[PDB]
């Protein structure tokens, strides 16, 4: 009943420190297994390991049986039963075929025949085996429009343009408008550099009693953009709603 | 301190008090409705004389 | 600013605090019920 | 991959659809087992049905399965609209490791459409005070998922700087894409309109931005 | 054999502390200031004893251990699949849960054995 | 299809917080250094020659030093 | 259900008091001048019912409420009929009646169990 941290990964050349951990919430870290898996869009989903935290056996499967090595932390408890751990992994000979987000999954339960099965899963921290170097989003703001005239429903949101790599994080209000957004995939041009939109939807009666700030993070540059998004729109299918 | 606290005096285990619900009842001989109760209703030591 | 100390020892249930610290006590309650699929004999 | 399942597979509203799951001797079915996740492309999965045919906690009794010899099989009963996705099966025992199949992508059929939203954005004045001009295509809330972008510029088709995302899934079981246009300021400069085309099946969208205006 | 001790499957799944199950019966009995004290401790113990063994007696049972009834499982009593109980929860865990519901639970498993002694005789 | 019916196990190995009487232990050679009662033991049980314990394997359970019984009693006995 | 209460059929006739057999048996036990005068009658609680549950046990029957014997009904013992008894008499006057001859039938319970187990088994 509680949900696992999964921990965001740089970009990186085929040579480079190369390390993914995962962090725990609500259960008891040392009966429930622990089970990688990685999802690329040339393979597919493949299982790598799985790593037991209270006796610490680790099954491989044969593709990462030389290059990835897996580590599990000690428990620090909160209660009689529920805990909170984590636990690491290091996938070393970088190939560009291991370019893809990839995923942290523990057991199922603490006995039988399906001990190990991943039952609960993580959030998902996503790789780009790349050469290329790292680049910074160019956030732009986009202007509202009008979604429908007799209902009163208009949607404004912000750009993330050329960046690389994936991905790039975008929020609002520091977190307080979470309601009607709408976040769109990054397309890769033909140089090297991505690029994605993003729309909340929001009635338009609200101009001056809340302010909208998208927050687009981007961790691999190192970059926090605070764009203020303008309540006043360019449609003329909406201005007659003002 | 004296007070007379309401005192109740129960049984113990494979015990009964039978509490006898008659109205006009003279203290000796067949109560005619009984019930049964493991302690009694709260009686306090007021200790006195004539009255 | 800083801050100094003192030697206590007002009251006596602290010297055996001390030492018994590492302790607690438990009834022992042996009434599990549980579920399984099984039924009485007739 | 090892493990095989079917292509895809279509089924209707308030009706069932079966899913195969099968392979050679050496990863089902003799001494293997079989579970089934619900893995919407791009989220985080969720556990379905574990030691072949047991319902993982808090899924619905509408799921069912079974396992053959030869191959196992999935049924989603009384079909709902979100389970419109991708399923995975995986042959796993107590020792070994566990290995998925193919894919199998549900086709829910006898769904609604609805018509694409599509926005257009011309290079805002930073960009032109840079100097850069992109052309900004967003399309929105269209069923099913497949889309075709072409640009024009002044009723001129243009075959350089074509961006194209691809469509998916919304939190509200509708699709979307992005398509961009990457040309000088001067490519369109001497083109006093330009366009985006969204093609959906057979019923064409398009938006002109008019930059003399 | 496996003798992992006095409620040494405290903290293992309910399923293998039901391997462990004479362990803790055995232990259970172990057959002037400090008088009163020792003497007040030894009688608690067969009172502790006698009144677990009275219930186990009026439920039909008697008899050590595992004991089978006919009461039906009431769903809402923490529904959870078996597979999700005897291969996952330890009994503290467990007993925790289904804390709320015991009593009633205590309270129907008395009255469905005498009716069916009742019967049966006759 | 299978309905569950309820199946009554004793010695479970489930416990409760809880105080109660304790009772004291001494060393057999204890009531050795007689001197006519040196204080506490004259009427005590003597202490296992062979004394066990039980490392609850997978087991947490939450102390409070504080919030403790033996020491109440200890202080008063 | 019918839960009149402990005691509650001490005046309704035999056979409706068969009935109620549960109850009756899960209050025996309920499981410093004051304190010898209550630990003395907690003693004297697990001594008296500790008896009745050693006769229980020394019949073969070891299983609490209604067991039967081989005992042939001597009609001495306040001959009446089934339907003379189990329909009309209450508890309290019944074993008045056969309070006189109870001993004796205590006594031959006894011995019959024994020479059964004893050939029972072999
Ligand atoms: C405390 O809590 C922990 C976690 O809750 C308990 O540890 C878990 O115990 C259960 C058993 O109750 C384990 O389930 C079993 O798992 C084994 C292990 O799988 C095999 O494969 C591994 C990789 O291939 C391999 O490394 C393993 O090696 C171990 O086993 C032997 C010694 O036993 C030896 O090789 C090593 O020393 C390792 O110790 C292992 O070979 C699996 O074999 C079991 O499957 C059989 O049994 C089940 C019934 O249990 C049956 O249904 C199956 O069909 C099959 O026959 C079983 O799945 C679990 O793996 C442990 N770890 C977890 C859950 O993380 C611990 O026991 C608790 N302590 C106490 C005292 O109870
Ligand atoms: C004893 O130590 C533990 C940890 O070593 C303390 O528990 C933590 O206390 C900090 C603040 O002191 C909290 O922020 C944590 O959330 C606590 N952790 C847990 C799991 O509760 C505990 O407070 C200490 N107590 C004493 C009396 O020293
Ligand atoms: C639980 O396990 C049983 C095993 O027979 C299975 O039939 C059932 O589908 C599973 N799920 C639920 C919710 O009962
Ligand atoms: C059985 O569970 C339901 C769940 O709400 C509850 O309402 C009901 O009272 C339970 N049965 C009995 C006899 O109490
Ligand atoms: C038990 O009951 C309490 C309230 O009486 C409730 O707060 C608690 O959630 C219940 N236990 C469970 C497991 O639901
Ligand atoms: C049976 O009853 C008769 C009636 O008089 C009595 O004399 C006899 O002693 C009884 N049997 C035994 C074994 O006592
Ligand atoms: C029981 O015995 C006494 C004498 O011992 C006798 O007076 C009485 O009548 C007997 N009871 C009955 C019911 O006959």
């Amino acid at each position: 009943q509680g949900q696992l941290v999964q921990s965001g990964a740089e970009l990186k050349k085929p040579g480079a420190s190369v390390k993914i951990s995962c962090k725990t919430s609500g259960y008891r870290f040392n009966f429930y297994h622990i089970n990688w898996i990685r999802q690329t869009a040339g393979r597919g989903p493949e299982w790598m390991g799985w790593i037991s935290p209270y006796s610490g056996d680790k099954n491989l499967a044969p593709a990462f049986q030389d290059r990835v090595i897996m580590t599990t932390d000690t428990e620090v408890p909160v209660t009689s039963f529920t805990s909170t751990g984590a636990a690491y992994m290091e996938i070393r000979n970088l190939k560009f075929d291991d370019t893809g987000t990839y995923f942290c999954a523990k057991g199922l339960l603490r006995d039988g025949s399906s001990t190990w099965l991943p039952y609960l899963w993580g959030q998902g921290t996503l790789l780009t085996v790349s050469s290329a170097s790292t680049k910074g989003p160019s956030v732009f703001p986009l202007a509202p429009s009008s979604k429908s005239t007799s209902g009163g429903t208009a949607a404004l949101g912000c750009l993330v343009k050329d960046y690389f790599p994936e991905p790039v994080t975008v929020s609002w209000n520091s977190g307080a408008l979470t309601s009607g957004v709408h976040t769109f995939p990054a397309v890769l041009q033909s140089s090297g550099l991505y690029s994605l939109s993003s729309v909340v939807t929001v009635p338009s009666s609200s101009l001056g009693t809340q302010t909208y700030i998208c927050n687009v993070n981007h961790k691999p540059s190192n970059t926090k953009v605070d764009k203020r998004v303008e309540p006043k729109s360019c449609d003329k299918g909406l201005e007659v709603l003002f | 301190s004296f007070e007379p606290i309401p005192i109740h005096y129960c049984a113990p285990a494979g015990f009964a008090i039978l509490k006898c619900k008659d109205k006009k009842f003279n203290g000796t001989g067949p109560c005619p409705s009984v019930s049964t109760v493991q302690c009694t209703h709260g009686i306090k030591p007021v200790v006195s004389t004539q009255l | 600013t800083t801050e100094t100390f003192r030697p206590g020892g007002g009251d006596m249930r602290d010297n055996w605090r001390s030492e018994l610290y590492k302790y607690k006590v438990v009834k022992i309650e042996p009434l599990g019920v549980a579920p399984t699929r099984c039924k009485r004999r007739v | 991959s090892v493990l095989t399942q079917s292509a895809s597979v279509s089924g209707s509203l308030g009706q069932s659809v079966t899913i195969s799951c099968t392979g050679p001797n050496s990863v089902c079915c003799s001494h293997k087992s079989i579970s089934w996740y619900q893995w919407p492309p791009g989220r985080a999965p969720t556990l379905i049905i574990y030691e072949d045919n047991e319902r993982a906690p808090g899924i619905s009794p509408r799921f069912s399965g079974y396992k053959s010899y030869w191959s196992a099989y999935l049924t989603i009963s009384d079909l709902r609209p979100e389970d419109e996705t991708t399923y995975y099966c995986c042959s796993y025992t107590h020792n070994s490791g566990c290995v998925f199949g193919t894919g199998t992508k549900v086709s829910v059929l006898g769904q609604s459409k609805a018509n694409p939203s599509v926005t257009l954005f011309p290079p805002s004045s930073e960009e032109l005070q840079a100097n850069k001009a992109t052309l900004v295509c967003l399309i929105s809330d269209f069923y099913p998922g497949a889309v075709t972008v072409a640009w024009k510029a002044d009723s001129s088709p243009v075959k350089a700087g074509v961006e194209t995302t691809t469509p998916s899934k919304q939190s509200n079981n509708k699709y979307a894409a992005s398509s961009y246009l990457s040309l000088t300021p001067e490519q369109w400069k001497s083109h006093r309109s330009y366009s985006c085309q969204v093609t959906h099946e057979g019923s064409t969208v398009e938006k002109t931005v008019a930059p003399t205006e | 054999a496996v003798f992992l001790g006095f409620l040494g499957a405290a903290g293992s799944t309910m399923g293998a502390a039901s391997m462990t199950l004479t362990v803790q019966a055995r232990n259970l009995l172990s057959g002037t200031v400090w008088g009163i004290k020792q003497l007040q401790a030894r009688v608690l113990a067969v009172e502790r004893y006698l009144r677990d063994q009275q219930l186990l007696g009026i439920w039909g049972c008697s008899g050590k251990l595992i004991c089978c009834t006919n009461v039906p499982w009431n769903s809402s009593w923490s529904n959870r699949n078996l597979s999700e109980i005897w291969d996952n929860m330890t009994w503290l865990q467990w007993d925790k849960e289904i804390s709320n519901y015991t009593q009633i639970i205590y309270g129907l498993l008395e009255e469905s054995q005498n009716q069916q002694e009742k019967n049966e005789q006759d | 299809a299978e309905n569950l019916w309820v199946t009554v196990y004793y010695g479970v190995p489930v416990w409760k917080d809880a105080e109660t009487t304790l009772f004291c232990a001494s060393d057999a050679k204890a009531y050795e250094t007689e001197k006519h009662n040196v204080w506490a033991t004259h009427a005590c049980v003597p202490t296992d020659p062979n004394p066990q314990e039980i490392h609850l394997e997978n087991v947490t359970e939450e102390f409070n030093m504080w919030k403790n019984n033996m020491v109440e009693q200890m202080h008063t006995d």
